[PDB]
């Protein structure tokens, strides 16, 4: 079987909904319209108005409702059309969901999942192309994952729903319709991916290439272009923005002696910043034979023109140029 | 000899989109209103103790007192069950107590001690109780929250309602109007409650602000109709009619002299006192004794709440996530680690 | 030999919190009605080409059409000066044109080319002109923006007003009410126009959502009611009476058959066309030939817009900050530097 | 002469408001109440209703209204009671203000300023304690400054008003009543502190200590403790968060060979991370004789009790412990 990321997620939500009635889905065009991206297809037809609720366009309000339900024992999946629209509810995620377990002295858990597509799309211009990995990644009391292929998206969305605290799931629109071999063990309904654990997608020995979400594909592309040249990369897919698996990245660095991180977000204070700062501060540092470089999104609000847009997210050459730079080959 | 119970008039509420509102007459059973006294009185003496603990500086940051409003928080608990839901903003001492918490754990949380109800982590604004989603300090955020709790009610279908409160100051929070909308739209069993205690709003007719949502305006100095209203709203919601707004009119004590005329013309406790008495429901000396009793509960608590040691610093990272294995948390620099357990 | 002007009945507005509304009778001059037709036709033809360039993929990303709504932007621009302000959400091809920009620059920004009105940086949702604060991709974000443009108005006292538009999807945004309140509160010359082109709201009487702000329900397929109720609302605001809601009832063309019986019995270009014809203000040939001039207009622009070269790569970093010295901007990796000039 | 940080800012706005009638202040309690923290004391009294506007508690709304006025051509100083509250308006700031000049291909500028206290206070617990330096500084089209002392505060507030783009000013409330020596050149109503430049508040030759806001003060305390054992620290006050003055930090690291960043708010994807990441990418990596480290706020939402909170914000102890750990002494 080959299932697309969009279908993977659907499988996850469906199975979890079936498994547990405390679990429901609210958001914009999730129900009748079948998903703004066809992601929640057929769920309404199968679970009804109690469990798949279409919401008005009132983010600050409906995020806040999901959190209320959650606080009261329900297990809501809260969807934002794109995460750009989450800027309106961001107060609700940070102030009501994230910090509450801690402020109540452990009395009040908030089992809520926030999902939606994140980051660059295609010519949706400056207001619908922001990445939020970095900002959410920053907050105590929140867990933040960023899935790549089918396998990830189904595993992670499933573990997020099962998790007893607020988990923020950063999907990606371009990944939606991309298909992938879907191993029989993943077609199961107990298929779970532990939050907090990266995956080596490609064994290698010359350099470590850490990345998350879509641009992980461009890394594998780079890695294949580059082995035609005797250069092996260990490509790593974080999966998890917070609590990110730093052990795995160091272990790979101790073998490769080089590090390039690759991410679609803005550069400063991004996911690449926290990874290096971590390499330096940890025991992996001394193994470095050359400074760790970052490849990220260009530091601008995202333009519209196709050519300008293309040089605003990282292209497979840009990655190759930083890999070559680092190995001074 | 004594009265078993008596009948009183309460003010009749203004109505928005309702044909009949709550009765203009009620019956306080001497035995009940003995418990409404002791409660109100408890809240008053606690809030006064806190204030003094705060002027002393043993309480820090925020300290929002609810005195003058004791008729609201006791009145509310009198027209809903133990099993209904209540969420308010940051003036949440009265409620925390009327919802189950001892004065000791409320006081101890204020003075930041291990014996606080949240082990010193939370302090004045973040106290949580059984079916109390507490106080929240982001003005307005509690309202869509409570609409959620109401969603949760309908969704379990066990006839529970949910009282979502906010202050005339938060009455202009955009999210509040988003929450009135979906509330109406899905007929949530949610009672929106505006504690209006008197430039900010172009319409100070809060009970009508919900527009398509019906409302009533109450006199929150009077625990009797506050109760009545609340029975009236609670019942409205249980029977599927949907959401409803209640403006509770009041006056917090916390010049000093408009404060003074309000207190001697209509303290919630005084009013209840002149009613219990001037209808033989209880004795001034009877009441003078429970005054002595509460004085002692407060004294017991303030004693506990200033004698209990701080929280241990090895518990700073506790309770970030529920239901996970223990892990470490980085402190001030990378060599400081703190254990976190669920 | 043609009449100079005629007199028609327009529908009567519903009112809310208003005594008397705009007149039910108005005067259309010949030479005017000629101008409103060429504008409606241009916006219609424009969107048709956009839509066609957009199934062909020269236009990427969003592409919201407003064909069907031409009575709205032309009639609104009929009711106001060029010195007044207008701001809308993302359905802004019509308004960009009525507010000054040429079909050339609009199509060239749609096809993201250097000749486009924002140099191809903006795309379909963000276009700006003289007193046009664009379309904004974020639902309802522009209503408090509008309230602010309105506040500036008062602040310089030039008796200029602000048309702040939003559709019925955005009519439950918390921000919207936050702006109703301040607008009334500061008596801002802000006209809050709700484009209602027809579940989500608990209340679909939109001209009344303002609550304490007076509103009128207008018919948005009649270019004449729009112009009328706009001159009326402009009057009201300029007379220092503060804010007003105006629901424009309309219909966007983009079952597909409900779309049909709404076009024969009320394109808004067909209505004005029948009026002019039936009252000797213009000939059917006159109009048929203005179409031919409009169709050739749009054709030449579209041609320019598909031929025009993309912007140069080296300007990807321009226009981040205004009035600053030049500086560098980091690109996909540290060895990529892009110059940024204001 | 001695002026508290509070007064320095109040002067700044006073000189600006006089100089230009386009300029106006608004927020909650800014007018009649004299300011939530008495920062606008007496301004309403002097300039009136028109120029100093008390708002209701409607952040997403008035931030909106501010940005609007700025676009129409006014020069609004928009105050947030504290920046925790700006999370409800964060979208007007990022999406309406910060990306507009660019989307419009230079057609529509947005001369707004956003200011208020930020980061930790004293016993306000989790929802009032948050630092935002990193979240804002992450966004192209914004300028983000974070004053420490009186002189900083008056310069950067005048600079930002005079600037033509959206500029977020992160004040610190515990700094408000701190008095500083006010050089006569600062009382001048021509004082301007240019955005994008750091200040060296203490020359030293052993280690570089970089920091912003209140904790710059505590680095001066740690540096006096340390030169009693002959360790000389170079203390850099960042001042601007975006665009930071990385040159200066590089110069100094080339001299000292060591680096410590002390910031107020949370560690991960935080301000330190970016200086650290940069330091590795830049020229000064090879002058670094030991890994640069970060001293931060503890990684939890902010707790209430005094002792707990006292251990959640970096203390002089921890700056010193870190420096000594770096200097391997
Ligand atoms: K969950
Ligand atoms: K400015």
């Amino acid at each position: 079987l080959q299932v697309t990321v969009r279908d993977a997620i659907n499988q996850g939500m469906d199975e979890e909904l079936e498994r547990d009635e405390k679990v429901f889905l609210l958001g914009e065009e999730v129900a009748q319209y079948d998903g703004a991206y066809k992601v929640s297809r057929g769920l309404w037809k199968k679970y009804g108005d109690k469990r798949i609720i279409d919401t008005p366009i009132s983010e600050m309000g409906f995020a806040g409702i999901a959190v209320g339900a959650a606080m009261a024992g329900l297990r809501p999946i809260c969807e934002f059309m794109t995460f750009n629209f989450s800027m309106q509810a961001i107060d609700q995620v940070i102030n009501s969901a994230a910090k509450t377990y801690y402020m109540s002295g452990g009395l009040q858990p908030v089992p809520i999942v926030f999902r939606g597509p994140n980051g660059a799309s295609a010519g949706v211009a400056a207001q619908h192309s922001q990445c939020f990995a970095a900002w959410y990644g920053h907050c105590p009391g929140l867990k933040v994952v960023s899935p790549w292929n089918s396998e990830d998206a189904k595993g992670l969305i499933k573990s997020a729903i099962r998790d007893n605290n607020p988990v923020v799931v950063l999907e990606n629109e371009l990944m939606y319709g991309v298909p992938f071999e879907f191993p029989p063990e993943a077609q199961s309904k107990d298929f779970l991916i532990p939050i907090g654990k990266a995956k080596i997608e490609r064994q290698g020995t010359h350099i470590t290439v850490v990345s998350h979400s879509r641009p992980v594909g461009h890394c594998l592309e780079a890695a294949a272009v580059l082995s035609k040249e005797g250069v092996e990369c260990e490509v790593i897919n974080m999966r998890t923005i917070r609590p990110m698996d730093m052990e795995t990245i160091e272990a790979s660095v101790m073998k490769t002696n080089h590090l390039v991180t690759v991410e679609g977000g803005w550069p400063q204070f991004g996911v690449g910043a926290e990874i290096c700062a971590r390499i330096m501060e940890g025991p992996a540092f001394n193994f470095l034979d050359a400074p760790a470089v970052r490849v990220t999104g260009a530091d601008v609000p995202m333009p519209y023109a196709k050519i300008l847009e293309d040089n605003s997210i990282p292209q497979v050459k840009d990655i190759i140029f930083a890999i070559k730079k680092t190995l001074n080959i | 000899m004594f009265a078993n119970d008596a009948t009183f008039e309460i003010k009749k509420c203004d109505l928005h989109r309702l044909e009949e509102g709550p009765p203009v007459t009620t019956v306080l059973t001497r035995e009940d209103g003995l418990k409404y006294y002791r409660m109100m009185q408890t809240v008053r003496r606690m809030e006064l103790k806190a204030d003094q603990l705060y002027k002393q500086k043993i309480i820090r940051g925020f300290c929002h007192l609810c005195d003058g409003q004791e008729a609201c928080c006791v009145g509310l608990e009198a027209g809903i069950n133990p099993t209904d839901h209540l969420i308010t903003a940051y003036r949440a001492h009265g409620f925390t107590f009327t919802r189950g918490l001892s004065v000791r754990e409320i006081l101890a949380e204020l003075t930041g001690r291990k014996g606080g109800c949240a082990k010193g982590k939370g302090g004045s604004m973040h106290m949580y109780a059984k079916n109390f989603y507490g106080g929240n300090g982001i003005v307005g955020a509690q309202v869509p929250l409570g609409a959620g709790i109401a969603l949760a009610c309908k969704y379990n279908g066990k006839d529970e309602v949910c009282l979502t409160l906010y202050g005339d100051g938060a009455a202009n929070q955009g999210q509040i109007f988003e929450a009135y909308n979906m509330a109406a739209l899905w007929k949530l069993p949610c009672i929106f409650i505006c504690e209006n205690n008197r430039r900010a709003a172009a319409s100070t007719d809060y009970y009508k602000r919900g527009d398509f949502i019906p409302g009533l305006r109450v006199d929150g100095m009077d625990i009797l109709c506050v109760r009545e209203a609340t029975r009236f709203a609670a019942a409205y919601c249980r029977s599927g009619k949907g959401p409803i707004l209640m403006e509770l009119q009041t006056y917090r004590y916390h010049t000093r002299e408009e404060i003074q005329e309000v207190r001697s013309k209509s303290d919630p406790i005084m009013l209840l006192k002149d009613r219990m008495v001037n209808s033989n429901l209880a004795s001034v000396e009877e009441l003078k004794e429970i005054d002595v009793e509460v004085r002692k509960e407060i004294e017991d608590a303030a004693q506990f709440a200033t004698a209990d040691p701080e929280p241990p610093l090895e518990e700073l990272g506790y309770h970030i996530y529920s239901s996970d294995p223990p892990f470490e948390v980085r402190g001030a620099n990378q060599w400081i680690k703190f254990k976190s357990v669920s």
